[PDB]
């Protein structure tokens, strides 16, 4: 929501380098590991029990770049997140039951990844604007909740 | 509560850290009070500018206290006996800020040790800094 | 923000039965018996030391009657609880820096009051409207923080 | 973590409560159900239509475990160390659930013993029911 010219120039630079099948299968396998009641969500993908079966599975990585691309159509679409997210914000609530917590730490989780993969690069004022999308993406997809 | 395989992970990663906990904690508290602006209550005499002492100090006691919690992951309670008192009684540090703060650190290490912050490490480390947040804030 | 028209009507018809002062100056004074880091924000009300001191202080139970008068405005215009809160969002964000988990931990407070003091007739039904009403208030509080 | 006053306190409350645990524990569950609607999620196998007998079975079922650990302050994680493993391991309850069922739970309290439910007393049982559910977490 409330980012400068210059912040928003840097969101997007950095969105640029992203690889979204990399990224996105990191960051939902992660959330799956660290935060083991998410895979609740997940019992079509199959084995989710250890690590390695985790970061592993082609259903995670593929989910996770879905997921990465959806948030890629909010970093590009600043300006009209309840309207960029308000089908999946349905989708979330009506037919997953999603508790929007987890929406949360999912923001979190990536730009923990984020933070991994960029170094240095990832720097302080560069995760204070990422965290105002995260937290912009997260409030988006719970609109259609309360 | 932290099993066998936990205080193996945490202790393993901690060594990775070694020397730079102070720099770690250092900034991951300026990563806080730029990410989140309402930290920065806690700290009105403080110098909050980048590479204030303060803060270069300040992320040395915190890098600390973690490496004496390490030494202690049996008996958290006991070692951070005084941090307790401190957080609840004296400063009132609402919970919320210790996951923000947790967090920050996680980016931190993650920034650090790419190789070493694997999902085993990462899920550890967010269980042991729970742990030391459950304590720090035990006394209420 | 989501009601029919028999929950609004319950809703109102139970906050006629509320009196501000003394529910107000309840709700505050558990909040800050139970979550004692609340009370980091009234020090100039002097001693919230133990119970007793805090149930009985005059200038709780005045601030408490000030916020269960805003949030019967909120009760009274639930169609535009973002333009209702506008001004306090502004000032809990930017003067009073209050973390915005503390309106829910109030919101809830409040609905354990009310079921104190309604017994019976609080409902399950009754408390489920009120639960998307603190909800409500609690995310236009939010506003102007993200 | 419960101090002595905490202890006594939540005694002398669940005293109180008596024989009707079980019914107190079936209206929380319905007041969760109506107020926080994705919690009815766990329940597909459950008529949870109002006095169900199943919903009825199942609060007997939480109100015996909460007079349970009531009789086991000193040693929760051992007496609901069956219950951490089916909460963790089979259900996958998301954390936030114990939360939302604390809150109806003492909603519960409030409407059946208003002169009963002191603040002191209120304070008490929320720390009560945070180191229930911290415990029935525990095994993450
Ligand atoms: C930033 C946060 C999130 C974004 C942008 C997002 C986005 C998406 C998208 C694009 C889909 C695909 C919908 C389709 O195919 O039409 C989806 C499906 C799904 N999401 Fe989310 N999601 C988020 C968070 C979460 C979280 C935290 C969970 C669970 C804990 C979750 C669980 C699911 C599940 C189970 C599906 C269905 C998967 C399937 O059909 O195979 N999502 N999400
Ligand atoms: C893992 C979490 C934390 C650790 C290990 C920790 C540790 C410490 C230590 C070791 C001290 C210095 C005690 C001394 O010199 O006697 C301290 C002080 C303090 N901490 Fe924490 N802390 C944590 C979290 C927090 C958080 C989340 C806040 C607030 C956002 C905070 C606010 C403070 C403040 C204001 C002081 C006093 C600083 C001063 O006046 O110089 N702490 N902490
Ligand atoms: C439903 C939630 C809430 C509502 C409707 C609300 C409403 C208000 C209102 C009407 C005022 C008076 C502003 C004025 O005089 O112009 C106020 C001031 C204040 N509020 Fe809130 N409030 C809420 C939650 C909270 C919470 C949770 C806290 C703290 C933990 C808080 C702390 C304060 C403080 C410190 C003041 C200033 C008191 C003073 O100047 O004496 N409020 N609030
Ligand atoms: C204070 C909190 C809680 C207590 C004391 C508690 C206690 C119990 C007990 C004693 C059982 C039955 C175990 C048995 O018959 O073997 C059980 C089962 C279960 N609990 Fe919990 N519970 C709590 C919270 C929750 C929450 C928050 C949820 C989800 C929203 C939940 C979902 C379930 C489910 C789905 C079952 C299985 C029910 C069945 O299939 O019959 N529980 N719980």
């Amino acid at each position: 929501v409330q980012l400068s010219g210059e912040e928003k120039a840097a969101v997007l630079a950095l969105w640029d380098k992203v690889n979204e099948e990399e990224v996105g299968g990191e960051a939902l396998g992660r959330l799956l590991v660290v935060y083991p009641w998410t895979q609740r969500f997940f019992d079509s993908f199959g084995d989710l029990s250890n690590p390695g079966a985790v970061m592993g599975n082609p259903k995670v990585k593929a989910h996770g770049k879905k997921v990465l691309h959806s948030f890629g159509e909010g970093v590009h679409h600043l300006d009209n997140l309840k309207g960029t997210f308000a089908a999946l914000s349905e989708l979330h609530c009506d037919k997953l039951h999603v508790d929007p917590e987890n929406f949360r730490l999912l923001g979190n989780v990536l730009v923990v990844v984020l933070a991994r993969h960029f170094g240095k690069d990832f720097t302080p004022e560069l995760q204070a604007s990422y965290q105002k999308v995260v937290a912009g993406v997260a409030n988006a997809l719970a609109h259609k909740y309360h | 509560v932290l099993s066998a395989a936990d205080k193996t992970n945490v202790k393993a990663a901690w060594s990775k850290v070694g020397g730079h906990a102070g720099e770690f904690g250092a900034e991951a508290l300026e990563r806080m009070f730029l990410g989140f602006p309402t930290t920065k209550t806690y700290f009105p005499h403080f110098d909050l500018s980048h590479g204030s002492a303060q803060v270069k100090a300040h992320g040395k006691k915190v890098g600390d206290a973690l490496t004496l919690a390490v030494g202690h992951l049996d008996d958290l309670p006991g070692a951070l006996s005084d941090l307790s008192n401190l957080h609840a009684h004296k400063l009132r540090v609402d919970p919320v800020n210790f996951k923000l703060l947790s967090h920050c650190l996680l980016s931190t290490l993650a920034v650090h040790l790419p190789n070493d912050f694997t999902p085993a490490v990462h899920a550890s480390l967010d269980k042991f800094l729970s742990s030391v947040s459950t304590v720090l804030t035990s006394k209420y």
